[PDB]
């Protein structure tokens, strides 16, 4: 049951920073026991993404609530650094996460950053159009679905040279 | 690992790429030991006044659910991609020489390698003719040619070839009486990119 | 997309050739195969004397923009076109490659022609990439066909659309849902 | 009644010409993001022309020349249909899911699908739970059991293809929600699929 994918729970996972308005209880996966049915207003929690998945954007039970990559301000200069903004594996994918998590927010900004940022693949791989020799190039700056067209254009490339002559 | 295995468990294929020595059915047995492992769990709070119906159990519900999302679905490839593999090679020749072993089939997988084989077998009954030519697809890519000699080979393992044949012996110099409809499945399974 | 998948395509097509025969063993096929009379020029598909040439049954000659006159001025009117250029049968590279494979063998200048040919190739895919370079705001209903040749478009095929729904969801969203003040998607 | 029709009737219809009479729809289902129209006449056409050239062989069963090229036809047309059945097996081999919910709003003629694809479809999926069955089917989904509600494969119908123009070179503005302003005959200005599985039932338009 998803949009489908051998990443098919790279989905429901990525961890917050997630803080508190009321009371909690029974925190469950957390050290939790027979020990807490209360806890404070006020309180910053890392959290997964399923049971949160479906729970009340609107309601507090939690509240504002983002991760710090995904706090606004580098977000904000990568939409004026949407040129060169360069990402490693400090946060490898970075591409669909809105994708859930836009509304979540409460400042309406999420997408467009996104949105810009691959606007730039609209411009990127103007240089990506062939397999020039041996094993890897440049395999680490990459979201796990750039890999997947990269991949796919360098073997369109591939077979394009066994097309170039009886080759 | 938490919902991981599936990266180890198609590792079964590894070497199996087309240098394969055979196969065998791993990555069941303690890990579908969860699922009766924790239905107690799911449903342990069953209809109970335990609660009296608030919102506490709402991620219960969601762990219940994920977990099986990720069992079930794990499982849907964990067969799909052997019916996929199987059934490429199953293009490269019939059910005339069988799967490596015929022991990786994880029990259900009797329906499962039988009922693709006769799905296929229905719609071909279909293609070809109206009754139904199982009309040669993929393999003996001879233009009217020869028909009764046997030739050279590339070491072939499986010793399957049944076909009208005494022994003819399935591996290079396969060489024996090989007639046309004995010599009728192998291609590009490993043999004969030489004759 | 493959280098033979268009052959199903291009490899059909048709010139007219000569052979040294006149009707075969047999004499003609129920289609729209020509008389077979050697010392003439006949009709026939290039999936053939591929088979016959080599075959050591005839000869052959090319169609005419198989050339360098056209081959010199195509290329000049192709540099300002801002679009595209003139399309001697539209798909002439595969068909020059299943040309100059043989009959260069009796082929006239099979060089400076190859140098043409690439020298139209590599320009016209060139250009095929800075297309992409104004494409702004999703213009998922405008692009450029008008004298297209296919031999390079199957070249980009599979990479830029199996992303291009996730990219521009953002915003072809946008024509096809609705929210608050900000953008959706 | 009114005889002379492209079909096997009273006309030669070329091997070359039942080429042209299916090509483009099978290079329609080549790219493309979900099930298009089936089609049965091909399964009588083919066979019947094929046997008979067949037979035009099978008489001078010895040569070198005609034969040879004759047989050599039939081997490109047996590529291009099992292309085409390979393409239609693997769509519905994934979409068993939703597949049967269209089949069941109407079960079309010979136009959308074809029978013994059903019977295919349905022995999959009996095989898919009947599979599941040695999993977990003490506790088999207890109330998602069948064929189930969220479990789908193949419903998107944007995956953004090339469309080839072949009417009237203005702007013959036709079935599509975007704006296909600025449509011509030789040209295309690229949209995605959803919009138009329109033209192309009707054949007004093609695929590239």
């Amino acid at each position: 049951p998803n949009y489908y994918s051998i990443e098919d729970i790279f989905v429901t996972q990525e961890k917050v920073e997630c803080r508190v308005n009321t009371k909690l209880q029974r925190m469950g996966f957390l050290d939790s026991g027979a020990e807490s049915d209360d806890l404070e207003p006020g309180r910053t929690v890392n959290l997964p993404l399923w049971y949160i998945k479906e729970l009340k954007v609107n309601n507090a039970y939690f509240t504002v609530a983002v991760p710090d990559i995904y706090r606004n301000v580098h977000k904000a200069v990568c939409e004026a650094e949407t040129t060169h903004i360069e990402l490693g594996r400090l946060h490898p994918y970075f591409y669909e996460f809105g994708r859930y998590l836009t509304p979540y927010d409460r400042n309406h900004v999420i997408g467009r950053i996104i949105f810009e940022t691959l606007r730039q693949r609209v411009r990127h791989l103007l240089d990506i159009s062939k397999s020039d020799g041996q094993a890897a190039k440049a395999e680490h700056r990459l979201d796990n679905i750039e890999a997947k067209l990269h991949e796919a254009g360098v073997r369109t490339n591939s077979q394009y040279i066994e097309w170039l002559q009886m080759t | 690992m938490f919902g991981e295995k599936a990266f180890d468990l198609l590792k079964e294929l590894e070497r199996s790429s087309q240098t394969i020595p055979a196969f065998d059915d791993d990555g069941v047995r303690q890990v579908l030991e969860e699922i009766k492992a924790i239905f107690e769990e799911n449903v342990a709070q069953a209809s109970s006044y335990n609660a009296s119906g608030d919102r506490s159990l709402w991620p219960l519900l969601n762990f219940r659910h994920a977990a099986l999302q990720r069992n079930k679905r794990c499982l849907l490839a964990y067969l799909y991609e052997r019916c996929r593999r199987i059934k490429a090679l199953r293009w490269e020749f019939g059910p005339i020489i069988p799967g490596d072993i015929k022991q990786a089939l994880c029990e259900p997988e009797v329906t499962f390698f039988n009922n693709y084989s006769k799905s296929l077998a229905a719609y071909m009954c279909s293609a070809g003719y109206n009754q139904g030519l199982p009309i040669d697809l993929t393999n003996n890519l001879r233009p009217p040619k020869s028909l009764y000699i046997e030739v050279r080979c590339m070491e072939d393992y499986g010793k399957f070839e049944l076909d009208d044949g005494e022994v003819i012996h399935l591996k290079k110099n396969s060489q024996h009486y090989l007639p046309r409809a004995q010599v009728e499945s192998l291609v590009r399974q490993g043999i004969l990119h030489h004759i | 997309m493959d280098p033979s998948i268009i052959e199903f395509i291009g490899e059909k097509c048709m010139i007219s050739i000569i052979p040294n025969f006149s009707n075969e063993p047999l004499h003609l096929i129920y289609g729209p195969v020509g008389p077979f009379r050697a010392g003439f020029p006949v009709f026939v598909p290039l999936w053939m004397a591929t088979h016959l040439r080599k075959q050591q049954k005839c000869r052959i000659v090319p169609p005419e923009w198989m050339d360098m006159d056209i081959l010199e001025e195509i290329k000049e009117e192709e540099k300002r076109s801002k679009f595209f250029t003139k399309m001697p049968c539209e798909h002439y590279m595969v068909v020059a490659q299943l040309v100059m494979s043989t009959a260069p063998d009796d082929v006239p200048r099979c060089e400076e022609l190859r140098t043409v040919i690439k020298d139209i190739f590599d320009i016209r895919e060139s250009k095929l990439r800075t297309s992409i370079d104004a494409f702004i705001k999703g213009e998922g209903t405008y692009a450029k066909l008008d004298n297209l040749t296919l031999l390079e478009i199957h070249s980009v095929r599979p990479i830029l659309p199996y992303s291009l729904d996730h990219i521009a969801r953002y915003q072809r969203t946008a024509t096809a849902s609705q929210r608050d003040t900000s953008m959706l998607s | 009644g009114l005889e002379d029709e492209d079909d096997d009737d009273m006309e030669q219809i070329t091997a070359q010409k039942v080429l042209e009479i299916i090509e483009t729809a099978w290079i329609n289902e080549m790219c493309a993001p979900e099930i298009l129209p089936s089609q049965t006449d091909m399964l009588e056409l083919m066979v019947s022309q094929v046997a008979h050239m067949e037979e035009q062989m099978r008489d001078l069963d010895k040569n070198d020349f005609r034969a040879v090229v004759h047989s050599m036809e039939l081997e490109r047309v047996r590529y291009i249909m099992a292309s085409y059945l390979r393409c239609r097996l693997q769509k519905i081999e994934t979409f068993t899911q939703h597949i049967l919910n269209q089949e069941e709003s109407r079960e079309p003629d010979d136009k959308r699908l074809s029978p013994e694809e059903t019977k295919f479809a349905q022995e999959f999926a009996s095989n898919v739970d009947e599979y599941f069955h040695k999993v977990a089917t003490q506790y088999m989904p207890n109330q998602q059991r069948g064929e189930a509600e969220q479990r789908i494969v193949t419903p998107n119908l944007m995956s953004h293809v090339f469309l080839k123009a072949n009417v009237a070179v203005p702007a013959v503005i036709v079935g599509v929600d975007d704006e296909e302003v600025d449509m011509a005959a030789g040209s295309q200005h690229i949209i995605p699929y959803q919009l138009v599985a329109d033209l192309i039932q009707n054949n007004q338009a093609q695929l590239i």
